[PDB]
């Protein structure tokens, strides 16, 4: 009895089979995050990764910051991280922009891993793409006004 | 399966013939030099011995015999310190007066004006001040009179020409076969058992019959000629009975078990004494007892000739899991087969031993007057320092000598190193961003000091004042220290080390000896970067190991050896892919990571160690308290240790100090030297000597043995040689001359 | 570094390197539109002599300024 | 892809060939040396550009030549 | 008041366009 | 006249547990290669990326992703063991280019159907200088 | 098999390992509401040039309104000028 | 004797042994006319 095997039974193909990389907790995990919704819309997808990421960079940016010892504006440091979702915003749409062209089809894999035929991600594509990164600045504009609405009875504010 | 003595008579006959045939060991330089680059490869291979011959007796008997060489000239070496102790040293003025006469055993002769070396160390004595330690050792030793040492310097002497003798002898004429080198159960016994045991038991006689005594009587201000003789001590039991009454009961109380009653001589005070300065050395006696019963039981585990104890290959081969598959089973086949894989793991673990004792020696004093003399104890730990990186990058070396050379999956198997091997992407690509993430974390923390601290907001640095690091866990653990002594340790007086116990300042002749050294933002952001540099070299080695056999980049490497330049300009650029030139490259970052360690040792010490005490008690720290707020950026380095520290070593000359000034300058010469090779290559220097060469044949003086440049290699080695010498002698002189000066 | 370290080391590194960025999840929803490969060989010998120049330069005019206008004389 | 050039001094002793790890080389016959064989370069696409051929050569000055040109993923050794 | 302007013009917003656009011009397939 | 045996899919792989060092995505929307050899038993080789491996009784095939790695173990399966490879390259779209040996002798024998490629007529020296090329697309080598 | 030479992408790997390829966990009106409110922000060349001109005039606003209570370099120097070495 | 011979006569120890000549001379040397930045004697 052994806990690592190849990767999909394919032992030159290279990486290895782990309880960190296939493992019924993680393969469930990684599949219910946005980014693995390959179904979805990527509009929402990248609704909820900016809701979480631009609620998560409030957080360093004023505790952190110049200005975190001038509670009068400490708190208002919030600006840096919308300013920081614009930026990869600008990042996510050249990264579209270079690398997939109007009528292109998805570079997804078109196979699950058990070998049957599946349909590709649209995140992969033009027009997919656009969507995931207009929903990404939308939801971390929004994560960021979210997250700078609570000041209060929070031990680190 | 019997062990038993195995050797064979005369293999190799003694005669000069092959004295007079340089490379006779090799094949090809045995036939003389075509070119200049002969003359290097002679130097290079001679050593090389599983390159001269495939029989493995044949090189375990040249191993062997090579060590008792090694060891002869330790001897010799030991001789000549303790000549020097009894002929040219003020060893005696000393011993009375430690606090105050610098010890000095090296005198220098009045030819070209170099008298100003032998400079005033006390005594009535000029010469050169020695920060290796002998004069500690010898008083812990009870050494008296110069007569003593030069008696010992005779018998180092002898043991050196029975080393060398016995050399020659396995070599030429009683020569173990093969199995008597691998009959490793006997060996580990013997070593555990015999060597370890019955030299620690040995030593703990000689401290209890000469060492605690001879110590009783120095201590209690006696004359050293006033002092009874050693073994006065042996006959008339009298004399120790004064000192130590338990001595009246004839070890009586050691077999009915009353051990209690020898807490006289035999103590776990711990702590150091405050008189001399050093650890207690009943506490010392009491341990080398301990110590010898240790490993004389561990000196049994292995299965021999008598069917009682352990096989190792039964061992290795049970330790198996879900994980690792069939691991372990094949390394004793490995093991008893190739000698570098036995060099690489004793390279490693005696090169971490070295820093460990490196560390312990300061924290723990184990010498009399040894802890407030601080040029030899900065001249200890740095020197030990250095030997354990050196010795740890050794062992990368041997381990890629191994996969290069030894390393055969069809015959010798191991499933442990088969599953790294299977997975060395993995684990180098996981080694680098750790390193990574470690910069980042450790040195751009004080990128961030010095450029707040330039635009006037300290405020916004990392500072015990501003945005505080502190090592939590470390403070717990000397906490936990201070605590230890009658709580989990109530055998212990005091604390384990003083740098842990709060209080218990100890000053000897008025300088410090020890206190508890604190711990903050700037040890948290040192301390992270000894994390970093340690990382990277482990990077750089570990790489170079797991892809000496093969890479994506090169296929059949291992097919061009463990040493070898590099396989061209293609695919990109090969340049510097060998194991070898993986060592090349972690030596430079042993020495940066070393560099730093002493650095912080240095700085740390003299900011907040060691100083002079007032007679109310009032403690003056050679430097001002100034390690916590002038360490944690770069500036504070660059100003308040070197340019501050360096003013000895540039203001030495005219005194006896000026050897470290002119080796200041001459080691910065030869670093910059070393440049020249490694920012080259040897196309250039073969294209110019071609010139030169031609100059010569025009006047008929041209030499047949060809000038050829460097080999690339040699330029990598030659190149990494003068850097490491250079900047490691650099901060020698620093050191010494800094230390000496204000210490 | 540019010029002592050469270029294989670099290169092999890479490797190992492209190799975690396709078993990386998340991270493999990402790919590079151009081969990340190790400096060539000249391109190090310029890269560092461009350090090392630099350094010398701007080292050498901060002591020489810092210096004379700092006593201005 | 690099260049790589055989010149008419070529003695055919096949250790380019030999040495050679991406087989660029192959000997084809000739009647200008003892050996009635000449070196070629057909495969010059799979060169990676090492010169393990030019370390070979015993012709003074060398008969195999490696002009390293246009990089591609296969001149790069790249398994990515 | 003008510098409080053209710093950030030309140390922010001008070094952005111009790391975009060429990375843009860089990547582009013709 | 030589006529390159077809690769046969199907053919056994050897034992081998798996490593990092297989393919990636450049076998998957570029090129990847494959060596087939014949093996008198089952033995313990070195895999030129992983670490070691049991080739196969029989036929046995093997995908790689670069050709110096299929030349590699090849040169190793001719010297420490006695053994005939050939090996391919295959594209994603399916088709397979055989590669070697290309005549289906070893290229370091001659061979007589074999045309001299990149071969100049003259000593090395009698390259011309730069200058008499320069402007034009040649080099002085290309003649 | 491992190895076909029809299907490559199962022959090299070309697999979704952890996608999920179930239908949406996000309810409806929820996602209607996300679709028409970020809709004018999935045109990509649109939304760059909203960014960096966005972007670009924010900066500048909050640059050039800035208070010397949070720049010091807008308060300017609040001591009396010194005296440099030898001059002014 | 003869191999011994040739041993002694081999670059290092050569070299070794003249430079070590050529020290004690002009150790010597430096030991009975010490200083001297010229030529005295005209
Ligand atoms: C006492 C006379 C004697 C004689 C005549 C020989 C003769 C011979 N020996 Mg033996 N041997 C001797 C003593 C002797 N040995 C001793 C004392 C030892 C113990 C170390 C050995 C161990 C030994 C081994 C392990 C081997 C030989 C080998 C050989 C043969 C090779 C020739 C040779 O050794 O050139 C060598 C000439 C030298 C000058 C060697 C000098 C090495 C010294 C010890 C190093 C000194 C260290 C130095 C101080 C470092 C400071 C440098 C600093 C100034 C910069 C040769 C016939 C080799 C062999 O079998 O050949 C195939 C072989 O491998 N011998
Ligand atoms: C070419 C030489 C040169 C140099 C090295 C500088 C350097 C500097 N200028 Mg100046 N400037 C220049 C020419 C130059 N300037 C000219 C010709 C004008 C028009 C009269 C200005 C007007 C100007 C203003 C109003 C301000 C500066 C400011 C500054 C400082 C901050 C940088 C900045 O705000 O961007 C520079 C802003 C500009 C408008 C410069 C562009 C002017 C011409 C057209 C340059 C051509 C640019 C072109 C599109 C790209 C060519 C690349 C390069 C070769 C110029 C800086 C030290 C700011 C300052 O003082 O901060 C304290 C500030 O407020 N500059
Ligand atoms: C050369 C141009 C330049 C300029 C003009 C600035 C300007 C600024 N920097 Mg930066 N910096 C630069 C270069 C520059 N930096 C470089 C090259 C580095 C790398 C070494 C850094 C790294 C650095 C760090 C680590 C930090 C700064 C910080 C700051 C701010 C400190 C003053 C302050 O507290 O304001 C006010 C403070 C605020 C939080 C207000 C936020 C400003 C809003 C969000 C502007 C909106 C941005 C806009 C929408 C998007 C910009 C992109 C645009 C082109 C589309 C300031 C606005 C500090 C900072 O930003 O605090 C977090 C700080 O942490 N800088
Ligand atoms: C209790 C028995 C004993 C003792 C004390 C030693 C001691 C030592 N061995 Mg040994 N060894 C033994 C048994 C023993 N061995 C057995 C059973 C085997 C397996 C058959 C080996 C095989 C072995 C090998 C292969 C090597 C050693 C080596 C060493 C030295 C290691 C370096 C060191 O610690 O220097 C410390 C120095 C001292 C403690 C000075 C005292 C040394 C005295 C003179 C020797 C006392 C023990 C000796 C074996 C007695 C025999 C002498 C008699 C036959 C004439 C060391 C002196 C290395 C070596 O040979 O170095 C030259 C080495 O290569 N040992
Ligand atoms: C007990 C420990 C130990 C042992 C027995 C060995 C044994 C061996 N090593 Mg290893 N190694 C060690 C430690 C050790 N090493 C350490 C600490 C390092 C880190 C530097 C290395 C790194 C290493 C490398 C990179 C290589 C070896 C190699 C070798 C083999 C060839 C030795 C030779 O002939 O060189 C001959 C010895 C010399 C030419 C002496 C050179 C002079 C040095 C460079 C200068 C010393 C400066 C001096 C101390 C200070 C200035 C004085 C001066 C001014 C007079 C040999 C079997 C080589 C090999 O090919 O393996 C098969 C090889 O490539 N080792
Ligand atoms: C001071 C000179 C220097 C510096 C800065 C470095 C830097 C580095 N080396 Mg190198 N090295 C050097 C000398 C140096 N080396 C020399 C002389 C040699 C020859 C022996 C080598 C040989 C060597 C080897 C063989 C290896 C390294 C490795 C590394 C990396 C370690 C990982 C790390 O810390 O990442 C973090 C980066 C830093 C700590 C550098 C400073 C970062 C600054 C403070 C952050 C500033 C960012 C800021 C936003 C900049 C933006 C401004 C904008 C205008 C662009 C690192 C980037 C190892 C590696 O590859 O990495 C794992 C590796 O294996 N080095
Ligand atoms: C948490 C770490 C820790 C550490 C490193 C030590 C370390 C030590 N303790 Mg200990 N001890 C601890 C926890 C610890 N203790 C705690 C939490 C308590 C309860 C408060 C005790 C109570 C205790 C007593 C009563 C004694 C020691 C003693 C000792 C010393 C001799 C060890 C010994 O007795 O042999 C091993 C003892 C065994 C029962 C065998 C266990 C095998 C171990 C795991 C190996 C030793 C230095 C002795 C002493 O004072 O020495 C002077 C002693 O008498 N300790
Ligand atoms: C090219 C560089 C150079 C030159 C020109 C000199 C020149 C001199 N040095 Mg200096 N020196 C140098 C480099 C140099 N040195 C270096 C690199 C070092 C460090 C190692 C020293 C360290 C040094 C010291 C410590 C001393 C000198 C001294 C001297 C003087 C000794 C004259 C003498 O020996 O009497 C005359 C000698 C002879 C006539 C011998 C030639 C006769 C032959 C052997 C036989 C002829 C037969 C016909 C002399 C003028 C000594 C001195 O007193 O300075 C004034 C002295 O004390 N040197
Ligand atoms: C020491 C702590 C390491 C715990 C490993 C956990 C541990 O001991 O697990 C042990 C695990 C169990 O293996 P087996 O049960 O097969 O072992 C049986 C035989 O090999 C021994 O007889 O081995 C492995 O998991 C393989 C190693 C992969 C793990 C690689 C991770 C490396 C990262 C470590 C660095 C981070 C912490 C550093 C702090 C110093
Ligand atoms: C300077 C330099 C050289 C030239 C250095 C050489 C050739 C060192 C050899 C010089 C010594 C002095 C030759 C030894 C001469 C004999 C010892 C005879 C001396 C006569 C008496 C004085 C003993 C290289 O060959 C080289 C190769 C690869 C990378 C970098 C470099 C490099 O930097
Ligand atoms: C570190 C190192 C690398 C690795 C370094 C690499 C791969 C460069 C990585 C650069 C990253 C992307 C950051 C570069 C940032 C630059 C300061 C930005 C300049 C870009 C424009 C201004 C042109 C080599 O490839 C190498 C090759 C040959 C000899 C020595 C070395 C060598 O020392």
């Amino acid at each position: 009895y052994q806990v690592v095997q190849p990767i999909n039974g394919d032992p030159f193909i290279g990486s290895l089979e782990t309880p960190v990389t296939s493992s019924p907790l993680v393969a469930w995990y990684l599949s219910n995050l946005p980014g693995y919704r390959t179904a979805v819309n990527p509009l929402l997808r990248g609704i909820e990764v900016g809701l979480a990421h631009g609620f998560l960079l409030v957080g360093p940016f004023v505790k952190a910051g110049p200005l975190r010892n001038t509670e009068i504006a400490g708190q208002a440091g919030s600006l840096a991280a919308g300013g920081l979702v614009v930026i990869l915003s600008i990042c996510l749409t050249i990264y579209g922009i270079s690398s997939f062209n109007e009528g292109d089809p998805s570079t997804a894999p078109s196979l699950t891993l058990t070998g049957r035929k599946k349909q590709p991600d649209q995140l992969q594509t033009a027009d997919g793409w656009a969507k995931f990164t207009g929903g990404f600045f939308f939801g971390g504009i929004s994560g960021v006004i979210w997250a700078f609405f609570l000041l209060y009875v929070l031990d680190l504010p | 399966p019997e062990v038993k003595i195995l050797v064979d008579r005369d293999p190799i006959k003694t005669s000069f013939e092959q004295w007079a045939k340089p490379g006779h060991f090799s094949r090809t330089i045995a036939k003389g030099p075509d070119t200049t680059t002969w003359i290097w490869n002679l130097h290079a291979d001679a050593h090389d011995f599983d390159s001269h011959t495939s029989d493995l007796e044949e090189i375990s008997r040249k191993v062997f015999s090579a060590h008792f060489g090694q060891l002869s000239i330790i001897f010799l070496w030991l001789s000549g310190m303790y000549f020097h102790g009894a002929r040219f040293s003020n060893y005696e003025a000393w011993l009375n007066d430690p606090t105050h006469i610098r010890p000095s055993a090296q005198v220098v002769w009045p030819i070209v004006g170099q008298e100003i070396l032998n400079g005033d160390v006390g005594g009535g004595f000029r010469g050169i001040q020695i920060t290796s330690g002998f004069f500690q050792i010898w008083r812990a030793s009870g050494i008296t009179s110069e007569l003593q040492l030069y008696c010992t310097a005779i018998g180092a002497l002898v043991f050196a020409a029975l080393m060398l003798f016995a050399g020659w002898f396995h070599y030429h004429k009683a020569a173990p076969k093969l199995v008597w080198f691998q009959d490793v159960e006997s060996m580990l016994n013997h070593h555990l058992a015999g060597l370890l045991g019955l030299g620690s038991l040995s030593w703990a006689g000689h401290q209890v019959h000469v060492s605690l005594p001879i110590n009783q009587f120095l201590n209690a201000g006696v004359d050293p000629k006033e002092i009874p003789l050693p073994h006065e001590f042996i006959l008339n039991r009298d004399l120790l009975a004064q000192l130590y009454p338990s001595f009246a009961e004839g070890a009586t109380p050691f077999f009915t078990l009353n051990w209690s009653k020898y807490a006289d001589f035999l103590t776990f005070r711990g702590g150091l004494d405050p008189l001399t300065g050093g650890l207690w050395l009943t506490d010392i006696a009491h341990h080398h007892l301990a110590i010898a019963i240790l490993f004389l039981i561990a000196g049994h585990m292995y299965r021999t000739n008598w069917g009682i104890g352990h096989g190792i290959k039964d061992i290795l081969e049970a330790h198996k899991g879900p994980f690792t598959g069939q691991g372990h089973k094949g390394l004793y086949e490995i093991l008893t087969t190739s000698w570098h894989a036995q060099l690489s793991i004793n390279l490693a673990m005696l090169g971490s031993l070295t820093i460990i004792v490196a560390h312990h020696m300061y924290a723990m004093p184990p010498y009399p007057y040894l802890a407030t003399d601080y040029g030899t104890q900065l001249s200890l730990f740095t020197h030990h320092m250095w030997i354990g990186g050196f010795l740890i990058v050794g062992a990368a070396a041997h381990a890629a000598i191994f996969m290069v050379r030894d390393y055969d999956p069809t015959t010798r198997y191991n499933d442990l190193l088969d599953r790294v091997l299977r997975h060395r992407d993995a684990i180098i690509s996981h080694l680098n961003w750790v390193c990574i993430f470690l910069g980042f974390h450790s040195f751009g923390l004080y990128i961030h000091n010095d450029t707040m601290s330039a635009l006037g907001r300290p405020q916004d640095m990392f500072s015990d004042t501003a945005i505080q690091l502190q090592p939590v866990f470390a403070q717990w653990i000397q906490n936990t220290h201070a605590l230890a002594p009658g709580t989990t340790a109530p055998g212990a007086t005091t604390s384990t080390s003083l740098t842990w116990g709060g209080g218990d300042l100890v000053s000897v002749g008025g300088k410090v000896a020890l206190l508890p050294i604190p711990l903050g933002t700037a040890d948290f952001l040192v301390h992270h970067i000894h994390a970093f540099t340690i990382h990277v070299t482990v990077l750089i080695l570990l790489k170079g190991v797991l892809f000496a056999r093969s890479s994506r980049l090169i296929p059949d490497k291992a097919n061009l050896g463990f040493r070898f330049p590099c396989d061209g300009p293609g695919r990109g650029g090969t340049c510097q892919v060998s194991a070898w030139d993986h060592v090349f490259l972690g030596l430079f970052w042993m020495y940066n990571a070393i560099s730093v360690v002493i650095f912080h040792f240095s700085w740390k010490m003299q900011s907040d160690v060691w100083g002079s005490i007032n007679d109310q008690g009032v403690v003056t720290h050679i430097t001002g308290g100034n390690f916590a707020q002038s360490s944690i950026t770069i500036n504070g380095w660059l100003r308040d240790f070197l340019w501050a520290q360096a003013s000895q070593v540039i203001q030495s000359y005219g005194s006896s100090l000026s050897a470290y000034g002119l080796f200041f300058l001459g080691a910065h010469f030869v670093w910059a030297f070393s440049l020249m090779f490694l920012f080259s290559g040897r196309g250039y220097w073969q294209e110019l000597i071609e010139s030169i060469v031609w100059a010569h044949n025009k006047l008929k003086v041209a030499p047949a043995t060809q000038p050829r440049a460097l080999s690339i290699v040699q330029g990598r080695a030659v190149g990494v040689t003068h850097y490491l010498l250079g900047g490691i002698a650099t901060t020698w002189a620093f050191f010494l001359a800094r230390i000496i000066a204000v210490g | 570094m540019f010029l002592i370290s050469w270029r294989g080391y670099w290169q092999e590194l890479i490797e190992t390197l492209a190799w975690a960025h396709e078993r990386t999840p998340l991270a493999n929803l990402i790919r590079w539109r151009d081969k990340p490969v190790a400096l060539s060989i000249v391109q190090a010998r310029l890269v560092g002599l461009v350090h090392f120049s630099v350094g010398y330069i701007f080292t050498y005019a901060a002591f020489l300024i810092a210096s004379t206008s700092g006593k201005f004389g | 892809s690099h260049s790589v050039k055989i010149y008419d001094t070529c003695i055919g002793c096949t250790q380019c060939v030999r040495a050679c790890p991406t087989d660029v080389l192959e000997m084809i016959p000739w009647g200008g040396c003892k050996a009635k064989q000449i070196a070629s370069a057909p495969r010059t696409e799979d060169c990676v550009g090492c010169k393990r051929c030019e370390s070979a050569c015993p012709t003074d000055f060398l008969s195999v030549r490696v002009y390293l040109w246009h990089e591609t993923t296969r001149s790069m050794g790249l398994a990515y | 008041n003008l510098p409080s302007l053209f710093v950030p013009l030309v140390g922010l917003l001008f070094p952005a366009v111009a790391m975009a656009s060429l990375f843009l011009h860089v990547e582009k397939r013709l | 006249g030589f006529t390159p045996p077809e690769l046969d899919p199907n053919t056994p792989s050897p034992i081998f547990g798996g490593s990092t060092g297989g393919l990636l995505r450049k076998a998957q929307v570029e090129e990847f290669y494959v060596i087939t050899w014949e093996s008198p038993k089952e033995q313990i080789f070195e895999m030129p990326t992983g670490g070691a491996a049991i080739m196969r009784e029989g036929p046995n095939l093997l995908k790689l992703a670069r050709k110096e790695q299929c030349l590699a173990l090849g040169t190793r399966l001719r010297s420490k063991y006695k053994i005939k490879y050939q090996f391919y390259r295959v594209f994603p779209s399916g088709e397979v280019q055989y590669l070697h040996p290309k005549d289906g002798v070893y290229p370091e024998k001659v061979n007589p159907g074999r045309q001299g490629v990149g071969v100049n007529f003259r000593s090395i020296g009698k390259n011309v200088s730069p200058i008499e090329v320069k402007f034009t697309g040649k080099q002085p080598y290309d003649l | 098999v491992y190895f076909d030479l029809e299907d490559l992408g199962n022959t090299t790997g070309q697999w979704d390992l952890y996608g999920s390829d179930a239908p949406s966990p996000y309810n409806s009106l929820q996602s209607k509401f996300f679709e028409t409110f970020a809709a004018p922000f999935t045109k990509r060349g649109l939304l760059l040039k909203f960014l960096i001109l966005g972007g670009g005039s924010t900066l500048a606003y909050f640059s050039a309104t800035a208070s010397g209570d949070i720049l010091p370099i807008k308060k300017g120097p609040q001591l009396p000028p010194q005296l440099g070495p030898r001059l002014g | 004797m003869r191999d011994l011979k040739t041993y002694l006569s081999v670059a290092p120890v050569a070299s070794t042994l003249w430079f070590a000549a050529l020290a004690g001379l002009l150790i010597e040397i430096n030991r009975f006319f010490p200083d001297a930045l010229t030529f005295p004697f005209f």
